[PDB]
Formats: C-alpha cells, sequence, structure tokens
C-alpha cells in the first residue's frame, strides 16, 4: 500500500548529457514512527506527488 | 606547590591555581541528546514506537 519514489535525473554539466538516475533519497518522509492514522496521511501525499509526476 | 626549592630549606610558595568545577552551562551534558546507542523514549503506552 506504499507507493514507489521517483528516479530523479544526473545532469552533467560538460557534454550536457544525462549521467543516469537514482532514486529521489534525501525527499523522504520518514514515517517510522507513524501509527495507522498518519501512515494514511504520509502515504496519501506520496501519492500526490507521484500523480503530480505521472501528469 | 613549592614554586622553587633547593633541597631542604630556601624555597619558595606560590598558591596554585583557582580551578572552578561546577555544572554545565543550561545542564549540557546531563542527559544523552543525539546519542544512538542509548536514547529516550516519549511515547504513549504499548510502546511499539516512540
Amino acid at each position: 500500500d506504499a507507493p514507489v519514489t521517483p528516479y530523479i535525473w544526473q545532469y552533467q554539466p560538460q557534454t550536457g548529457k544525462a549521467a543516469g538516475a537514482r532514486q529521489n533519497y534525501g525527499a523522504v518522509i520518514n514515517w517510522l514512527s507513524a501509527d495507522n492514522n498518519m501512515f494514511h496521511r504520509v502515504q496519501t501525499v506520496n501519492r500526490a506527488r507521484n500523480l503530480i509526476d505521472e501528469i | 606547590h613549592f614554586a622553587d626549592f633547593v633541597d631542604d630549606r630556601r624555597a619558595t610558595a606560590a598558591g596554585n591555581r583557582p580551578n572552578y568545577i561546577g555544572f554545565r552551562d543550561n545542564f549540557i551534558g546531563m542527559m544523552y541528546y543525539n546519542s544512538g546507542s542509548n536514547t529516550g523514549s516519549f511515547s504513549s503506552q504499548t510502546q511499539q514506537l516512540n
């Protein structure tokens, strides 16, 4: 019941190419001490940012 | 603490350095903050998560 974190791109300033893509750690909500009510609120705004990125 | 001394008698004294020992400012270090081996655990009962 958890959505996935989006893969963010890496821009190489010389040659302008893309240097691979890692997942977006550093923008992750630490839900590891939330009950069943806050976990649904946190995973809703994770499903909101994926819905923006799919558009 | 004997600022000088020649072998028994003709010594000169000097008082020791002043050394104030008290607690820290705001009691820093009394309480384990940011020590991942041993932290605090404020939570509800049935401690499933702090």
